[PDB]
């Protein structure tokens, strides 16, 4: 003799020892990224090609 | 021949016979007189105690 069993309810596991099907469908995906940058240029110049006489002292 | 189960899914009676439909009236439902025979008995505690 087994216990009371419902009629219209689905067959769910209810006690220790009942079986149940697992459908393994796992799909995980993670990601990350980053960056950084910096820059600097400089260029100076000056040239007195032909100096007049009254400025030759400087 | 049809077995009649309880709520514990055990056979308590066996049913077989001719159906009597009224013949508005219901056509998809009938009743059979003395159509089942008891096969299992239930225990009881009648007669025990005061």
């Amino acid at each position: 003799n087994y216990g009371y069993q419902p009629l219209f309810e689905d067959r769910r596991p209810r006690n220790i020892g009942d079986t149940l099907t697992i459908v393994l469908q796992e799909n995980v995906s993670a990601s990350k990224s980053s960056s950084a940058n910096a820059s600097r240029d400089g260029k100076t110049s000056f040239g007195f090609d032909t100096v007049p006489r009254y400025l030759q002292g400087l | 021949m049809t077995p009649l189960k309880g709520v514990d899914s055990q056979v308590y009676a066996l049913a077989q016979g001719n159906i009597l439909v009224g013949g508005v009236n219901q056509l998809n439902g009938g009743r059979i007189t003395n159509g089942a025979i008891i096969e299992r008995e239930l225990p009881t505690q009648f007669g025990a105690g005061n």
